[PDB]
């Protein structure tokens, strides 16, 4: 039910199936938390699907109580990296970057770290298992006095939406977050690009001071093809794209979206927009 | 160089030196957590890095009407106070225009600038301490908005500074504000429209005498009954008045009265104009509801009649503000600008709003500018800032505090402690008979010698370390009289503790002299023993003559013996033939309050103009300012 | 004329809206108060140069020749004020804040705006002008 897990204000584990669950659970629990809280903290909402963050911002509404409603990868950057790099790693560094994941990869943390001082531009990882950017997010907390301060003054419990697909990078910060920085965690996880499955199965087996709580049903690559065929029939089809997807990028996907409005120059475009980021699935695009 | 718990080192300063040694000294005698900084800019003062202290740490202001370069200290709760009374005001407005937005949207006039010069710019920094990051919430609430603008090496300080350059072309000055933990580098404070970052987390309640209660009522009625829920058996309350309001309107149309007049002029409005229109009396509280006029009122207990006493609504103004200062603004850092309450208040009421500024915990921060002793009666653990009586406008600033020691008599010290405040030069006396005397001999010598800036403190049974170090602190002028006292120490007999000498050494910073003995016969008693004692307290005057010059030159002045020897010295002619006794001192001491009034009474001008150009009684030529 | 006062001029401006300044004291609608100004005249008319001065970066080669200068305000429940926040550029959809330092933005170097009042003392006029008048 949900009338339990609102009068909880611990860590909670949600555990909703088919997805109907998510959205519901998480307007409803951070609209009481924002409700029953008068303290001048704030709440941070974080969605795989930049699509996901704009649905829940309308719902919550207008407030100026400074809440982050965003991406994962928008809420490091814009939360922790952005401000308090030059703090944490001198004022060489620059603050000014756009991060962008389709170009400039790394092969390893000692060299993705100073290829970075030069780029003025941040780069993914050649490795879909770890992600570059949280580790670094997470040097900065560590090395940075400011950042961590900042941190645990602005909010005092984070909202984390589809846990299974979290990266362990991504599982290790948050991990940090709620450890040494005393915050609360409200992580949500249906039983992306580098998902470890392990950390969200192994949260709940382990964790004893988070509370397991199971929502009821009713009270993979197919899915990231129908809005561009109803496209077919730009930024609405980027948004249910994962993280902050850089206009740059944007130019350079529409190509080839375009070029898709015969069978065979279909499967083509599907093979190089696989390769940016099924034999079943072409035959589904060319039957529609 | 001053320290941050009172403290004062003296060192050499040198030409073309660097202030380096002289820190890595005061840390030897006491580096990284210190910080050094001198008139708010890094005596010097010091800056102690974790301790328990406010968040405010100066004021500076540059340029701003009056204040042609002023560094203030501060604590959480300030009191200012001085007979610069537009320093006073300028200086409110100085914090009103930093944290204040409805004051600070208006820009800056030529009249704002220093001397009218709109060359120099304006400059208003304020020094705040977030050492204490974790035990204060207050601190949180700055950090979080403040997010990247700190940086990690100066976490302790950070400045917040107002900025303005007048423009000429456009006759406007306009306010720019900067903030940063670093003073030579801050950046703009962020803000979209007419809000900035700093409007969010700094709410400053400017608390006027003459303010309307139902005015004061009227905005904060909204949140006091919107913030609090509401169960079914208010839902229906409230629906159920609704109701009643409805019936309200609908009974006064009809009545014939009523009916028939609005009939009336209904036609006479159709004849001004052909319009389909009517016109309807209704009640304005039934049409906009109960909550529109709900106004708070004085009920008499065991009295039925509701009231809306002045002094009354005037006191209770104050429970509204104490009302919401627990729960209205938990968000934020309440910062309350307090200008003389003691306008058209009781002095009664005066003493129960001083115990609610220092004794509750309502008003965390607060800056109170007043001219009545009586709000500073229960004045304790507050900085009090002092405006010189010149037009430059100096500012001196001490923190005040009472110690342990002075629990059991604080109520009496400050009473009398505060009432000297006003004061450009305080004497301090032991009793009522060296006051009885001295308000004698001023009044047919100095009779307006309180106008000009005199004022005769007592002091009995405690040293002096209290009241001077205060009125020092202040720019206040001491002068202290006193008498050389032995004191014989419980449960030890023919030892006494020269009690006059200590007071005195403690007020030079040397420690006490120890108890020295005397030794009496047992049948020497009464006057004997008292001429024993007498020739003691000489002899040990004389042993000790290089400290009493050192304290000739601190404006401390010891008797030799008491008061009554010194005075007996002045007019001894005068003083015998009144008293009709052979031994007038003797006689004077017997009942000290009533035999001085007496001698007052008898004393002649040309006597009190002797006692006044006596030698022993310079205290009185130092305290007239002559 | 409120409106037109509220969007140029800063004196107006800086008081913001209270409740009643709303639709039907609708707080929950925001207000808007968008301008539409014609700059196809570039060269013939000096004052389209004053704008395009000031405006720099805001615009587009696409529409140069139209320019949009918005009020839009949202009320703010919890503090009870309604922040006026103006946007300016080329394409409506989406418009970037005017910048500004402290109380004054760039729009108030551009728009001048002199309110005649029906009532004005002769004296309290002279006694503004004067001053630029002769120095």
């Amino acid at each position: 039910s949900r009338e339990q897990i609102i009068k909880d204000g611990g860590n909670i584990l949600v555990t909703a199936g088919a997805g109907s669950g998510k959205t519901t659970i998480l307007v409803s629990k951070i609209e009481a938390d924002l409700k029953e809280n008068k303290t001048h903290y704030s709440i941070a909402a974080v969605t795989f699907t930049n699509k996901a963050a704009k649905e829940i911002e309308g719902r919550l509404g207008y407030s100026s109580r400074g809440n982050f409603i965003g991406t994962n990868d928008g809420f490091v950057e814009s939360e922790i990296i952005r401000p308090f790099i030059k703090d944490a790693f001198g004022n060489d560094y620059p603050d000014n970057f756009t991060a962008e994941y389709f170009d400039n990869q790394f092969a390893s943390y000692d060299k993705g770290l100073q290829v970075l001082k030069y780029q003025n531009i941040l780069g993914t990882y050649s490795n879909p298992k770890k992600n570059f950017k949280f580790q670094l997010a997470l040097d900065i907390l560590k090395k940075s006095l400011v950042a961590r301060q900042y941190i645990f003054s602005k909010y005092f419990k984070i909202f984390i939406d589809e846990y299974q697909d979290s990266d362990k990078d991504m599982h290790n910060l948050f991990m940090y977050l709620k450890d040494q920085l005393k915050i609360k965690l409200f992580i949500v996880g249906d039983p992306w690009r580098g998902a470890e499955p392990e950390n969200f199965n192994g949260l709940i087996e382990n964790s004893t001071d988070f509370n397991k709580y199971h929502l009821t049903s009713n009270f993979p690559n197919a899915t990231l093809l129908k809005e561009v065929i109803k496209y077919v029939k730009i930024y609405d089809l980027a948004a249910e794209i994962v993280g902050n997807l850089s206009s740059r990028e944007i130019k350079e996907i529409q190509k080839i979206i375009n070029e898709l409005l015969n069978q065979v120059l279909i499967n083509q475009v599907l093979i190089n927009l696989f390769a940016k980021l099924d034999t079943r699935e072409i035959t589904a695009f060319t039957e529609v | 160089v001053a320290g941050q718990d009172g403290s004062v080192v003296q060192f050499k300063i040198k030409r073309h030196t660097p202030l380096s040694k002289l820190m890595k000294a005061y840390c030897e005698r006491q580096m990284r957590q210190i910080r050094f900084r001198f008139d708010g800019q890094p005596t010097i003062d010091v800056f102690q890095q974790q301790t328990g202290g406010s968040k405010f740490s100066n004021i500076t202001i540059k340029n701003f009407r009056n204040f042609e370069k002023v560094n203030i200290n501060l604590d959480n709760k300030n009191v200012i106070f001085g007979m610069n009374d537009i320093g006073k005001t300028n200086f409110l407005y100085a914090l009103r225009f930093l944290l204040d937005k409805e004051i600070r949207k208006f820009g800056f006039n030529k009249s704002d600038y220093h001397k009218h010069d709109t060359s120099k710019k304006i400059e208003i920094i304020l020094t705040l301490d977030l050492s204490n990051y974790e035990k204060d919430e207050d601190t949180k609430k700055l950090i979080s908005v403040v997010k990247g603008a700190r940086t990690s090496a100066n976490a302790d300080v950070f400045y917040i500074a107002l900025e303005s350059k007048y423009d000429d072309k456009e006759l406007y000055g306009n306010i720019i504000l900067k903030w940063g933990s670093e003073l030579d580098n801050l950046i703009d404070i962020p803000g979209r429209g007419n809000i900035n970052a700093l409007d969010n987390v700094f709410k400053v309640i400017y608390i006027n005498p003459l303010v309307d209660l139902d005015k004061l009522f009227a905005q904060n009625k909204k949140y006091i009954f919107e913030e609090s829920q509401g169960n079914e058996s208010d839902e229906g309350i409230l629906n159920n008045i609704k109701s009643l309001t409805d019936q309200v309107n609908q009974q006064i149309g009809e009545m014939t009265i009523i009916k028939g007049f609005q009939q009336e002029i209904t036609s006479e409005y159709r004849s001004l104009k052909k319009e389909e229109v009517s016109i309807e009396l209704k009640s304005e509280m039934a049409i906009k509801g109960f909550f529109s006029d709900i106004i708070p009122y004085i009920k008499k207990d065991g009295d039925s009649n509701y009231y809306p006493g002045d002094g009354r609504r005037k006191m209770l103004s104050y429970s509204i503000y104490n009302y919401l200062a627990k729960k209205k603004y938990e968000d934020k850092i309440v910062i309350y600008l307090i200008e003389e309450p003691e306008i058209s208040l009781h002095r009664s009421m005066q003493i129960a709003l001083s115990k609610q500024l220092f004794e509750q915990s309502t008003y965390k921060y607060f800056f109170l500018s007043t001219h009545s002793p009586e709000l500073l009666y229960e004045m304790d653990n507050t900085r009090l800032i002092r405006v010189h009586s010149t037009e430059k406008v100096v500012c001196s600033s001490h923190m005040y505090n009472v110690e342990e020691a002075y629990g059991s008599v604080k109520k009496k010290l400050n009473k009398a402690l505060s009432s000297a405040l006003f004061a450009e030069r305080v004497l301090l006396i032991e009793g009522p008979s060296e006051k009885i005397l001295f308000e004698k001999v001023l009044d047919e010598v100095e009779p307006e010698y309180e106008l000009n800036g005199g004022f005769l403190l007592e002091v009995g049974g405690t040293y002096f370390n209290h009241y001077v170090c205060t009125l020092n602190d202040l720019g206040i002028t001491h002068i202290i009289k006193t008498d050389n006292d032995l004191k014989s120490k419980k449960g030890k007999k023919g030892v006494y503790e020269l009690l006059g000498l200590n007071r005195c050494l403690n007020l030079l910073g040397r420690e006490n002299l120890d108890e020295i003995t005397i030794d009496i016969p047992e049948d020497i008693k009464g006057k004997k023993k008292k001429e024993r004692l007498n020739e003691r307290k000489k002899e040990i005057f004389k042993q000790y003559k290089n400290e009493v010059g050192e304290f000739l030159g601190e404006r401390i002045y010891l008797s030799e013996i008491d008061l009554e020897n010194d005075l007996y010295s002045a007019i001894g002619e005068s003083m015998k033939r009144i008293f009709e006794n052979e031994d007038p001192v003797h006689y004077l001491q017997k009942s000290k309050l009533f035999n001085m009034v007496e001698l007052v009474n008898n004393l002649s001008t040309k006597d009190c103009f002797d006692v006044f150009e006596h030698e022993k009684f310079a205290c009185l030529k130092e305290l007239v300012g002559s």
